[PDB]
């Protein structure tokens, strides 16, 4: 029983951390125009 | 111009914040491996 | 789940009494715009079936290897008219009509398995490209092990056909509703009929008032919970590991 | 997903009864502005297909090395009219019309890979310069290993062609919609037709009221979820490392 | 991305029916103010192309050492009229018109490098002094290693030329738009035409109402995401160091 | 950046149709108040150039030791009229007009250095006492090592001169604007012309409404970012120490 429970809990924690959306970045529509969007992607200063 | 204080008008992006769970998960995995093998390796930190 | 049309019209007299549909100004008696009344009532019934489940159906599709699209239309269903260009593969279930499939909900194979619907990247996904058609990929045939399917879906009844000779009785027609939603349907029909009439201050708002009462009644039915509502209780303990 | 035009007009009688479109003042019977009514109904159907998916299509492009722009127009599609100046490279899929491509969504190669659409700096990116054209860079040809493509896109139906001789029946025409969005389409058409008429206080607001009801109905359909909605469940566990 | 002018005018009949533009008071039939209608529709199309991308173009400039200003005008473009005083250095790309360049966005050299635009103090910066001219400093020539340039920019279509003899048909002209932005264009044109007419309480607000509906429709299109939208995914891992 | 005056007037017909400026009450055709219309349009263009950059210019001043004030006026510029009392020291740049200098922005020497403008107590500060004059202190001559200067400034175009004989065509005149700001200029002109007319409740507010729409359009252009906008990226790493 202890082995089964520990396995279940560990699998649950792995699933929670893995099926998440870590790494992606989201931007509100209409906050940046096309040119400023390109600058922001390029990695220089921009305006919002 | 008035109505736009600099502390909100300008913004300097920095690294995001790592959540407190990745640290715990790494520690858990390393401790489990050490327990399984039986050699502490004086590791997961300063070799001393 | 039936009601005589007679009772419906007699009651709708009590709320359409202001207007042309049902009354001579002298000796108020029902006219012969009954066709238009029926055409409105059918729309009301369909709307109620949209808002609450009240029904569900079943089919049974016999698979055929190498097929890509399976449409669910009343020309492929057993007992219907066998159009020569189509093979009749729907072999069992409620008789299909023009408005019967509001939404497909469950797909169960012959083995008791439960496939996935519109859940992309799932193991054996089934996609509906046109809301009444099943698109079955080849990987399904590769790992299917199932020779038939069972489909469940949200239904709406098929209205009875009125006829010019049937104008004699019109009272043997049976609307398909529980009585609760009858009380609601009255308000629906009254609003729809009363909207385009009247030019006085208080008589120009009857349609709006009836719409408000209709919404209130629908909310009350939801609160009283007089419709079907499945609630899921998985096992989670027989997978092997959660115990 | 079809409805007889007859039923539509008979029902729209119940909400256009105030105005010229459908009624002689005496003995209210449908006039012969049916052409204009059809032209309005087609626009309504297109709008509903904009708001909800309700459909999706498929093509199959046969690649040609050294090509830069592939337009998707009904002159390049097999079975259409073969304009001599163009090579017919679209070899399979739903018949293309003037309004069929609302948006390209997925591009799948012959190997099962999934390419990227308008995702700059991604490995093998495909760019749409003009919303109906695929721009394929040379690096794609350098590392493609795929001789064909499969495209999926959001569709809108092609309206049926009315004709002056067809003014006889007009009732065999079939609108392409589920019945739910029929109930919504009624309000759309009523608002559009009733807007430019009336000079009295309460009669100058019917168009606005019908617009409001149209929006409310669209919201209700969204809430009831009577349209297609894929939901993604990636694996994330077969890449090698997440286990 | 085309539509027949015929359909446009037939539909705009349904919203301009109140006024002079399209109707004789008796037997409502289109007048011959079609020139003014076309001049309005072209403005509407330009506005929509301002609000959403919907297009993008390409050029190719052949550099010349020691030059300072490169204007992008239809006299320097190959295949146009070769004005003697100018050397035709734009050797490839979409045919240039009076309104084609809404904004320059990308500059890519022959080596695949990507130069900077209006980013002061950046290594190899390119400045636009007059919104349609490229100013190239001498340090660019000092460290260029590129014999040509490729330019991308936001486009707007060139309207077709109407003619007094062309008043015969006017139905072969083709607006360059997807159908969605057609539905929006209708409201734009209706507002513009209806603004300066009417003196009654409810008839003095039609222009304002149509403006409101136009804005609402633009917002809905933005929400539905029916326009082009690149999204950047840099590598950041091949510079050498981030791994 | 040009537009034919003809198109402008034809479009402004569609919004000035209420009033004297453009219409005979019978057979509405443009009058001959075109001089006043042009005088208004020039003011509109100047206002738009105030609100957005859209342009920038360049000069080149040849220094003279012991001089204190350098005015920038079209009598000192090469190629202009050489007034005997003044030495012509502006030897290169865009032709200067009465309204060309909206604001001086940058001063760059022959060595590539960048001097300071109106920054008191800075090493080599240059002061503008009268908005079109450069005051150069003697310390500048003491430590200058530069025999010439290059000036950049925000420009506004010089309007074309209309003439009584030119009243023949008036259609070869070219306004200097991109088309976007044309759409805005329409509202500006309409508001200015419609303000001082009308005595009825709804006709006394057209000027105000057009002003509101003008402001809204300017805000929309700002949001869409259809004007020039430099953005600074200094080095900060080559001074010696920040690495």
């Amino acid at each position: 029983d202890n082995q089964r429970i520990i396995g279940a809990v560990t699998r649950g924690m792995i699933d929670t951390m893995a099926r998440s959306a870590n790494g992606q970045v989201g931007v509100m529509k209409g906050a940046l125009d096309v040119t400023n969007r390109r600058r922001f992607d390029r990695g220089e200063n921009y305006e919002f | 111009n008035p109505g736009a204080d600099p502390r909100a008008a300008v913004h300097m992006h920095t690294f995001p914040e790592i959540p407190q769970s990745a640290q715990y998960m790494i520690n858990l995995q390393q401790a489990e491996a050490e327990s399984m093998t039986g050699v502490k390796a004086f590791n997961a930190g300063i070799s001393g | 789940t039936i009601q005589l049309k007679q009772v419906i019209d007699l009651l709708a007299e009590g709320e359409l009494s202001n207007i042309k549909y049902v009354n001579i100004d002298t000796g108020a008696l029902v006219l012969e715009r009954v066709p238009s009344l029926i055409r409105a009532i059918n729309l009301g019934v369909l709307d109620l079936h949209k808002r609450f489940l009240l029904k569900e159906g079943m089919l049974k599709i016999q698979l055929e290897e190498g097929r890509r699209l399976y449409p669910l239309r009343p020309a492929y269903q057993v007992g219907q008219k066998p159009k020569p260009g189509v093979p009749q593969f729907i072999t069992e279930g409620n008789k299909l009509g023009r408005q019967s499939i509001l939404k497909i909900e469950k797909i169960i194979g012959d083995n008791g398995v439960e496939y996935y619907l519109n859940d992309t990247w799932q193991p054996l996904n089934i996609t509906t490209p046109e809301f009444d058609v099943l698109e079955i990929s080849d990987e399904f045939y590769c790992h299917s092990s199932s020779k038939t399917l069972e489909v469940r879906y949200r239904r709406a009844p098929t209205p009875m056909k009125i006829c010019v000779d049937n104008l004699d009785s019109w009272g043997c027609i049976d609307i398909d509703l529980p009585y609760t939603h009858l009380q609601a349907l009255l308000y629906f029909v009254a609003s729809r009929c009363q909207t385009p009439i009247g030019f006085m201050e208080n008589t120009a708002q009857e349609g709006f008032n009836f719409s408000q009462k209709y919404e209130a009644e629908c909310a009350n039915l939801d609160a009283q919970n007089l419709r079907i509502d499945p609630v899921g209780n998985q096992d989670r303990f027989t997978r092997g590991g959660w115990v």
